[PDB]
DNA sequence: CCCCGGGGCCCCCCCGGC
DNA sequence: TTTTTTCGGGGGGGCCCCGGGG
């Protein structure tokens, strides 16, 4: 722990405040108004992995509390033990105990609080509904699933959508600004279309990419690193691959996917999935081609995901793109 | 005396009859053991892997491997249940079988194989080479059996402590092997001995013996009645002479295990009866051979290859046996209740044969 | 001390035991290397095929950090071979994960970079239970000033998506015959292993992307090779056959038998074949390269074998009885 | 701002049973129970946030006033309850003396029962019937199938019923009357709709709104709060042609934030509850949506997967 | 239920059964005079119905609602019966019964009987619902066959949806504990099947076979275990191994002996149990492990008492070697 | 030992101490200065708050160059604290930049030393 | 120096969906 | 017209033994 320069970039560049928080803007409007009126209900951040939920809370918890929030909040989550017992003894002194050091109301964080039991869920109910008045209860979630209808019903849902493109640019240009970095424009597609609205993966792929540069001051981040970092395939090897699996024989179509992927040692699972992302903007005339494909190739995905032979997998790729596209006559 | 079948097993490398290109290979193997991998010896059942690694052990420590004792092992789970393992030893190598306990191979793995890894072999066990015996050698039986959580805790105990322990995993098939543990083993395959070899083994019981027999043809029957299992060919050729007060002869018949009959005529009640019914007296007689200690992949395997033997039946029907067979085998492998699948692949057999 | 690695296994000899010893890893041993001197090294996942370099890798950069002293009071590896239950993750490693880094020696300090961190490694992540890995999340997050977690596992779909977005995923290519014969070369070279042209080049193919098998391989036939003791050049027949591949000639009956149809003659041909002990998966993938690379047959052909080839290689990894599938598979070729 | 306002669902809890919404024949019962006496041991069954305890607690307070600190014990699944809670905490409670008005009589109020031991309710038993000149017994549970038999057996059963559509727009207006909230009719269809019969959540979704834009309408009612997504799943298993559903599945649910666990979970759902389709159809698609979830358990998790089961589903449709 | 087998003879059994309206009626009728409010004669069968005869239930039934309606006539029964209608849970006979009938499946009778309450159904019992419907599934003549679909082909689907649900049972109780899959292994398990054969019993609903052969094969497991252990010095194979090639031998060397020597042979029969360290009782469980024509019962029990008590007497009187030495 | 070295009259005065507070917090920190020991401690539930004042009069010698900060366990602390004998002196030494308290046990009437190293928390 | 109260482990027994 | 497998959590019974009082 020597200073901030020597941590990850997904924990370097936490939002400190809630005005550091981007992509959320209906969720933090909400609960600043409510903050500011005084009307903070209880709170469940949904939403999925990387899209401000844990930030947001504990920004919130600084903006009503000062920087001693620490001591001031019972921030519990999957890493802690929170059986029956814990919620019926340490929650339920804290709601109903009055603060050591300040003098306001109490906040209770259970994040990942869909790790807990039902019995736990079941008992926080009257003890959420009773010390309401001075205590109020904030849980974050990825899978909803996993939570009680009680639960649920006794709590404001707030939705954390994944994160568009534009937040992502710019943090994506305050961090290049931060560590004097230069990012292509086809560099930053590619980051924000692999990112699937996730920003620590953009975070990393970046961490990735300043790394790969031989001298990070001059050099640019062009799409070739990002490739090269990530080592995912390039659309054009993708736009090739369906073409000749599309377009010729069994040879050269063999002898096409065995080149594109030995020339940069791409993965199965990725072509697969790009061929996928392509095809689903093509326009089919029979539902049969759609549903075959998507079927095998869900089939293929299931078999890779336990391993297997990688040449037979790709042959069967081929083979199930060829008898699906042979039903469009 | 011993039965023939264990009187008579070769105790070395020289003593190997058929399979001489292995016998040549492990022979190489044993020249410099001071740097022998981990080994997978993968074959068909009755054919000799078991005696083959003896072998080699014999060559790479001495005849004393040969002096076996058992012992028993105590072992505690997570929930404070106590078992019991078996493990044969001798003062150079030990052979334990996991499986036995079902899925708390997994702890057996985790703490006897660590301690036996964990310790030093001081024993001045002068080697051939002046320097004494250094590893230690733990035959792990039945290996396909192993559960995948076993394997894994297997794979880096088979990496770290190699100058401490060497494994020799005998197995009968390498599908239900995880690919990790098979990569850190060389595999080494041991074909079943041929219909002459076989006669030729069987021919030297028969002259060690005083067994009267009228022609070299029977052994030739006995042993393609076997399809490469020594085993089963010597102890028939035992059985055989005993039920004929040791006086085979060319018209002798050949004797089954009670179970085959079983099956067969399970595989002839089926052909011939397509009902309902008939797959209700199916059942029973499945749970009358599960009851007693018969495999069900063996049940499946027999039943399917008896079905397709009726001359009775066309080729789609045999193609759908073969096919109901392959996709049941894969259900029995991911299931508990063996009755259910055998019961399905009845009925589905049942339905096409119709 | 030398003696201890000089009698042991190639594979485990022959062990790199630095980063610039790893042959076709570059994309993220370049990163692993740079994180030496830019000291914000962040959680790793290693994810590839069986042996291509990721314990081999993360030794290699913990050795390079923290070096022969202060290795060991800064590593914590659990690996699946100990109990990683829920209940070891919240206390042992979250204890762990809470201490401040060791003091570094002033002879550590002065040659080595001693970055201000710990690393927990826990190798073979694959087969821990979810619920262990959802405890790890927040610990992973609210120690990383003073601790760095490393996941390496073979299966990436068994890591929980939060996990996987909180490590920077790295992925270890196959290490084929054309990225990795230069190991395989300068380890044979090292052996003084005589072998023909080509033969490294046929175990490097056989093995398909492991060069743990290949190591072995190269060294059963330097053993073999030793033992005749005739001095020749070991040949690439010898490899194939120390690899399990069934000769040409008897797929070539194989095929001619599929390609009559009987299926009581295609049946024997089985029954007599599966007696030598040949692996099922050799003979699928030697039937695959058959088929799939030769101009005697149409397209509707090879689609539909291609997918009866998928499914019988699916079937035969969950565990099955090879005899079965071999025999449905060969009929159902038989009948196409 | 460190001090909080009470939420509305607290600040406007009923405190009397004249002002419980829905249930009118249970309401008016309990009403008649209050006002003459020998409250009987009672089960109160529902769904959530329909007014369960809140009934039972304006029954006990009308009930006993003055003597509802002396008289009124309450335990609920915060609070240990098990084998040695019952057999003397309870037991001493009704065994305990207390001078009560004529008809009155002490009240244990067991709430959240659902979730107690069998042994636990088993020693229950006895205790309900040697002192039932002095203590009733009062139980609110969702589930009324966990209560064992003998017990349900020794108490009356009160089934309360979804909440209708008009009984959350009176309470909202008249909520909205105390607070003098400007909102337009379309608002308040659409907390009502997204609210799905539980007044706490709409109670809580048009504070919210409030708090948040101002005025109720349809669009700042629906900005926040989001249209349940099992109707919206039931809309994708519904869809005639293959595009349509993948679209809603795309655009509506993974692009949302919804993950497959719940996608697939709320289909299983769904597909349970779909009576427009026929019984054979539904197992069938009930088969292939187990099989996507197992898929999707094991770590395969994926749009491909439920791309594949939907296509699988109308192939089954078709 | 097994907690009480311990009472199974040792007290008298006397059976207290629900008590029949007819008797109900006066007291009802005399409580409805008492609390002056109106209870028809037609409106106590149903409300006795609706309680499944529980006399508690129904006193406590008029008390609540004597409390604001205090006529109870033909109006007002089918509500009074719906709110307060009591629901039991089915046991396995029962489950089992309701599960294979052909009423609850039609396009009529599903509506009443809903795919929740099947599935809830299966949660009744759901250890041993699957079971009891593997078991009782092939004694039925259906009424839901599809045109030209045949029974066998029925039992033949069910039968593979037996097999899938109990992989996902597999999947469940493992490692994981993936307990969200019980709902889809009922519909596996338990409804589909049955939907498929569902029509009416042609029989009785028998109890689950398969539990005692579970213990059936597990003690000759632990026997045969036991016996490859004390032979394993003079062996090669595995346990597999033993029971289907060493065994036949072992019979032949062991007790056909006795059935063409006679007691003549004890010798030889002891020393082949010397050269393989095995006991009396192996010989015995060794015996008891042969099917089919093979089997042992009546040709040992044909065998002459004196060579049976000469074999135990020589055996006994012999010293013996040990294979494991316990210390 | 260049920091810290603080030796007790008796090691029974600071096992008092610390039994005084171990049954209410878990995690304790230490603030040793040139003027004593201050600790702080917050309970899990956030309802009791432990502080320790010790003073520079409770040592035979103390001595500390620089202020210096020790997070510690107090199970751990108690247990290794717990394998001494109420007759002998119990000094605390710590070192630049701690990362472990070295606890030394010595009795000089029996001539008796034991060593005791507790690694410190962040 | 000896007895009693009450904290703390140890062992076992049963659930698990909406 | 009768009766099984596994982790994790929770509950409930049983001691054990330190501490404190007499
Ligand atoms: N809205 C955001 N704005 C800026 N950075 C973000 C944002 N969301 C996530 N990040 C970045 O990703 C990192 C993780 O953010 P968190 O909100 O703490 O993750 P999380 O939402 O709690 O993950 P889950 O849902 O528990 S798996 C932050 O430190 C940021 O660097
Ligand atoms: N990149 C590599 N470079 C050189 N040798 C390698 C490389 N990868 C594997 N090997 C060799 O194979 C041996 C084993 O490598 P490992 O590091 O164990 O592979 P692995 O990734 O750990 O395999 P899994 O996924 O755990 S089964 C090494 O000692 C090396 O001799
Ligand atoms: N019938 C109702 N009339 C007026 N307000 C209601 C009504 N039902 C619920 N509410 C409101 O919602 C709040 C909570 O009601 P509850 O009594 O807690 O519902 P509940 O049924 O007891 O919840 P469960 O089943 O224990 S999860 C009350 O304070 C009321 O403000
Ligand atoms: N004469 C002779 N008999 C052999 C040889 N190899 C195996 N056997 C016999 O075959 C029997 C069974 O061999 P085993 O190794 O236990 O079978 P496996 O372990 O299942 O492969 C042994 O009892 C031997 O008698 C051999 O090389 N020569
Ligand atoms: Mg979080
Ligand atoms: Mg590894
Ligand atoms: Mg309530």
């Amino acid at each position: 722990k020597r200073s901030k320069e020597n941590l990850p970039w997904v924990e370097k560049y936490r939002p400190e405040t809630l005005d550091e928080v981007y992509g959320q803007n209906e969720v933090i409007t909400t609960v600043r108004k409510f903050v500011d009126e005084g009307k903070l209900p209880h709170l469940l951040f949904y939403g999925p992995p990387g899209t401000g939920k844990t930030s947001t809370i504990v920004a919130l918890a600084r903006e009503i509390y000062g920087k001693n929030y620490s001591n001031m909040v019972l921030e519990l989550n999957a890493s802690d033990d929170r059986g029956i017992d814990v919620v019926r003894n340490q929650i339920k002194d804290f709601a109903s105990t009055r603060q050591i050091f300040s003098k306001g109301f109490k906040l209770i964080i259970l994040d990942e609080a869909d790790a807990m039991t039902n019995a736990a869920q079941n008992a926080l109910r009257r003890v959420i509904e009773r010390y309401t008045k001075n205590t109020r209860f904030c849980v974050l979630a990825n899978y909803a699933h996993k939570l009680t209808p009680a639960l649920l019903s006794r709590c404001t849902r707030f939705r954390f959508q994944p994160l568009p493109q534009e937040a992502i640019e710019r943090r994506i240009a305050n961090v290049l600004v931060h560590e004097k970095l230069k990012l292509s424009p086809n560099a930053e597609k590619a980051l924000i279309e692999l990112s699937n609205g996730d920003m620590r993966r953009v975070l990393n792929v970046l961490q990735s990419c300043k790394a790969t540069l031989d001298n990070p001051d001059e050099d640019e981040i062009s799409d070739d690193v990002i490739y090269e970092c990530c080592g995912a395939p390039r659309p054009s090897d993708l736009k090739a691959v369906l073409k000749s699996i599309l377009e010729d024989d069994w040879g050269t179509a063999h002898y096409t996917l065995n080149k594109v992927r030995s020339a940069k040692g791409l993965a199965l699972i990725d072509l697969i999935e790009g061929i996928v992302k392509i095809l689903e903007d093509y326009e089919l005339q029979n539902e049969e081609t759609r549903v075959h494909l998507l079927t095998k190739l869900a089939d293929i995905e299931y078999s890779i995901s336990k391993g297997g032979n990688d040449q037979i997998q790709g042959s069967a790729v081929i083979g199930a793109i060829k008898a699906s596209f042979e039903n469009e006559t | 005396m011993s039965l023939w079948v264990d009187k008579y097993r070769p105790k070395s490398l020289n003593a190997l009859s058929h399979n001489e290109e292995l016998t040549n290979f492990l022979k190489s193997l044993s020249d410099q053991p001071r740097d022998l991998p981990h080994l997978l010896l993968y074959g068909p059942n009755g054919t000799g892997k078991k005696t083959r690694c003896m072998a080699l052990l014999e060559s790479i420590f001495g005849p004393g491997v040969y002096r076996l004792k058992i012992d028993v092992r105590q072992f505690v789970t997570a929930s404070n249940r106590k078992l019991e393992l078996n493990v044969v030893s001798s003062p150079y190598h030990l052979e334990i079988t996991p499986s036995d306990m079902g899925n708390n191979d997994r702890i057996v793995i985790q703490e006897l194989l660590k301690e036996v890894a964990q310790m030093e072999q001081v024993d001045f066990q002068d080697s051939k080479d002046g320097l004494a015996h250094r590893y230690k050698c733990v035959i792990i039986n039945e290996a396909n059996s192993l559960t995948k959580d076993a394997q894994a805790a297997l794979r880096r105990t088979m990496e770290k402590y190699s100058k401490n322990i060497r494994l020799i995993m005998v197995c009968d098939s390498m599908s239900p092997i995880i690919a990790p543990i098979k990569s850190r083993c060389l595999l080494i395959r041991c074909p079943a001995p041929s219909d002459s070899e076989i006669s030729t083994i069987l021919s030297d019981v028969v002259t060690n013996e005083r067994i009267q027999l009228e022609t070299k043809d029977i052994l030739k029957r006995i042993a393609q009645a076997s399809n490469g299992n020594l085993r089963v060919s010597l102890l028939m050729l035992e059985s055989m002479a005993l039920n004929n007060e040791l006086a085979l002869k060319s018209s002798s018949p050949i004797i089954k295990p009670d179970w085959i009959i079983v099956i067969h005529k399970l595989t002839r009640k089926i052909v011939k009866e397509r009902s309902v019914n008939s797959l209700i007296e199916c059942r029973a007689v499945l749970y009358d051979l599960l009851a007693h200690c018969i495999p069900a992949n063996i049940i499946l395997k027999e039943l399917t290859f008896s079905l397709l033997d009726v001359e009775t039946l066309n080729t789609t029907n045999k193609s759908s046996i073969i096919e109901y067979s392959s996709v049941f085998d894969e259900r029995l492998s991911l299931g508990n209740k063996a009755i259910f699948h055998l019961e399905g692949f009845i009925a589905k057999v049942m339905c096409c044969l119709d | 001390a030398e003696q201890s690695l000089a009698q042991q296994p190639w594979v485990e000899k022959y062990r790199p035991k630095n980063l610039d010893e790893v042959t076709a890893q570059d994309h993220a041993v370049t990163v692993l290397k740079k994180t030496l001197k830019s000291a914000n090294l962040p959680h790793m996942l290693f994810y590839g095929p069986p042996g291509t370099g990721k314990t081999s890798t993360i030794l290699a950069l913990t050795k390079e950090l923290y070096g022969p002293d202060l290795m060991k009071s800064r590593i914590l590896e659990l690996n699946a071979s100990d109990e990683r239950g829920i209940s070891i993750v919240r206390e042992k490693v979250k204890n762990f994960a809470r201490l401040t880094v060791s003091k570094p020696s002033k002879h550590d300090l002065e040659n080595y970079p001693c970055p201000p961190y710990k690393i927990i490694i826990l190798d073979e992540a694959d087969s821990m239970t979810a619920d262990a890995q959802s405890a790890l999340r927040r610990t992973m997050e609210t120690y990383s000033g003073v601790t760095r977690f490393c996941l390496i596992c073979n299966y990436v779909t068994r890591i929980i998506d939060p996990l996987a977005s909180r490590c920077s995923k790295f992925r270890f290519k196959a290490l084929d015959a054309s990225n990795a014969i230069d190991r395989l070369r300068f380890i044979s070279e090292q052996e003084n292993v005589k072998c023909d042209d080509g033969v490294l080049e046929r175990i490097l193919d056989i093995s398909a992307g492991d060069l743990r098998r290949g190591i072995t391989l190269l060294q059963s036939a330097s053993k073999g090779a030793q033992y005749l003791g005739d001095g020749k050049n070991i040949t690439s027949t010898q490899v194939e056959e120390l690899a399990g591949v069934v000769p040409h000639d008897i797929l070539i009956e194989i095929v001619e038998k599929v390609k009559s149809g009987d299926f009581d003659e295609i049946k024997k041909y089985v029954n007599t074949f599966m007696k030598s002990g040949w692996s099922a998966a050799s003979v699928v993938n030697q039937l695959h390269e058959y088929y799939i690379t030769n101009d005697n047959f149409d397209t509707n052909f090879k689609n539909q074998i291609s997918w009866l080839l998928f499914t019988t290689d699916s079937r035969l990894n969950n565990g099955t009885n090879e005899h079965i599938q071999l025999l449905n598979l060969l009929v159902k070729i038989s009948q196409l | 701002t460190l001090s909080l306002q009470l939420p509305w669902v607290e600040k406007y809890r009923p405190q009397v049973l004249s002002d419980i919404v829905g249930n009118k024949e249970t309401i008016d019962r309990l009403q008649q129970i209050a006002k003459d006496g020998n409250m009987p041991h009672m089960i109160i069954s529902g769904m959530p946030g329909i007014g369960k305890t809140t009934s039972v607690h304006c029954l006990a307070h009308e009930l006993l006033g003055r003597s509802y600190a002396d008289g009124v014990l309450e335990l609920n699944a915060s609070d240990d309850r098990g084998i040695d809670v019952v057999r003397n905490q309870i037991k001493h409670f009704a065994q305990k003396k207390l001078h009560l008005p004529p008809g009155k009589h002490k009240i244990v109020i067991l709430d959240e029962a659902d979730s107690m031991t069998a042994g636990a309710q088993q020693a229950l038993r006895r205790t309900m019937e040697l002192y039932s000149n002095s203590t009733r017994f009062a139980f609110a549970c969702n589930q009324s199938n966990k209560i064992i038999e003998p017990l349900q057996s020794r108490c009356a059963i009160l089934r309360y019923s979804k909440l209708s559509d008009e009984d959350v727009l009176k309470r909202l207006l008249q909520i909205i009357k105390l607070e003098d909230v400007k909102y337009t009719n379309d608002g308040l269809e659409a907390i009502i709709f997204t609210a799905e019969g539980d007044m706490r959540q709409a109670i809580n979704n048009l504070q919210s709104t409030v708090a948040g834009h101002g005025l109720v309408n349809a669009d700042n009612v629906f900005k926040i709060v989001d249209s349940p997504h099992p109707l919206i799943v039931k809309k994708m298993l519904l869809a005639s042609n293959l595009e349509d559903s993948i679209q809603i599945l795309r655009t509506d649910l993974w692009k949302k934030g919804y993950s497959s666990i719940d996608i697939v979970t709320t289909s299983f759902r769904v597909t349970k509850n779909l009576a427009q389709v026929k019984e054979s159809v539904r197992l069938e698609m009930i088969k292939e949506i187990g099989l996507t979830h197992m898929r999707i358990l094991e770590g395969v998790g994926t749009y491909l997967q439920l791309a594949s089961m939907l296509a699988k589903i109308h192939k089954l449709n078709n | 239920l097994p907690k009480m087998r311990p009472f199974d003879r040792v007290c008298l059994d006397i059976q207290f059964r629900r008590p029949d309206a007819n008797s109900i009626k006066s007291r009802l009728m005399t409580i409805a005079i008492r609390e002056k409010f109106k209870l028809d004669p037609n409106v106590i069968d149903r409300l006795i119905q609706t309680t499944r005869g529980d006399i508690r239930q129904v006193i406590n039934l008029l008390s609540t609602i004597s409390t604001t309606t205090k006529t109870i006539n033909h109006e007002n029964i089918n509500e009074i019966s719906k709110a307060w209608e009591k629901n039991i849970a089915l046991k396995p006979f029962d489950i089992a019964h309701k599960m294979l009938d052909g009423q609850i499946y039609s396009d009529i009778g599903s509506r009443n009987f809903t795919l929740n309450d099947k599935i809830a159904l299966y949660f009744d019992d759901f250890d041993f619902t699957p079971l009891m419907i593997q078991e009782n599934y092939l004694s039925t003549r259906p009424s839901v066959l599809k045109p030209g679909q045949s029974h066998l082909e029925a039992v033949a689907e069910a039968a593979n949806c037996i097999s899938l649900g109990d992989i996902v049972e597999k999947k469940i109780r493992s490692s994981e504990q993936l307990w969200s899959l019980l709902p889809l292994h009922a519909v596996l398990s338990s409804v589909y099947p049955a939907s498929k054969v569902a029509g009416h019993m042609a029989g009785r609903i028998n109890f689950t076979a398969w539990l005692g052969q579970n213990s059936k094969s597990a003690k000759y497991y632990r026997l045969l275990q036991e016996i490859h252990y004390h032979t394993r010095l003079g062996t090669s194979t595995d346990k597999i191994g033993l029971r289907l090639d060493y065994l036949p031998t072992f019979r032949k060397r062991l007790l056909d002996p006795f059935l063409k020597q006679g007691a003549d042979a004890i010798s030889s029969v002891i020393e082949v149990m010397d050269d393989y360290y095995l006991t009396k009782e192996d010989w015995d469980s060794i015996m008891e492990f042969f099917v089919g024509p093979d089997v042992t019962t009546a040709i040992i029990k044909k065998i002459p008492a004196t060579v049976k008590s000469g074999f135990t007497r020589k055996y006994n009187s012999m010293t013996h070697p040990v294979a494991i030495y316990r210390t | 030992a260049s920091m810290l070295e603080a030796k007790f009259e008796e090691a029974s005065l600071f096992k008092r101490i610390i039994d005084g507070f171990k049954d209410c917090v878990q995690l304790v920190n230490f603030q040793c200065k040139e003027d004593g020991i201050i600790a702080q401690a917050v309970d899990d539930s956030r309802v009791l708050l432990v502080s320790l004042e010790i003073g520079v009069e409770a040592f035979q010698e103390y001595r500390c160059d620089h202020p210096v900060t020790l997070g510690m366990d107090l199970t751990s602390l108690s247990k290794i604290l717990r394998c001494g004998n109420n007759t002998d002196t119990l000094t605390l030494i710590a070192d630049n930049t701690p990362d472990s308290i070295i606890l030394l046990f010595e009795d000089t009437k029996k001539d008796r030393i034991a060593e005791y190293s507790l690694k410190l928390m962040d």
